[PDB]
């Protein structure tokens, strides 16, 4: 996995989260669904 | 630097067109309208691209 980017560190975690969401998605091709 | 960023820019919108994975090298014009794979044809066509 690349993260391909204290108390910030949570968003940055939600921040890589939300993106492999997104990218799952994607390969999904969910947004067409 | 500049050469980087316009490659990362083209590839990524080639990726956006290859959603879940899915003609001749793109001519040099601004109305030159082709397929990203075209583009990125072109490019590797005029210099070894990863070399």
């Amino acid at each position: 996995f690349n993260p391909r980017t204290d108390q910030a560190s949570a968003i940055k975690t939600k921040n890589v989260f939300i993106a492999q969401n997104v990218a799952s998605l994607q390969e999904l091709g969910g947004s067409e669904k | 630097n500049h050469a980087i960023k316009l490659l990362t820019s083209l590839f990524q919108d080639l990726q956006v067109e290859a959603l879940h994975k899915g003609g001749p090298p793109a001519a040099l014009s601004i109305m030159a309208q082709s397929t990203s794979i075209q583009r990125i044809q072109r490019l590797i066509d005029s210099v070894p691209l990863m070399n």
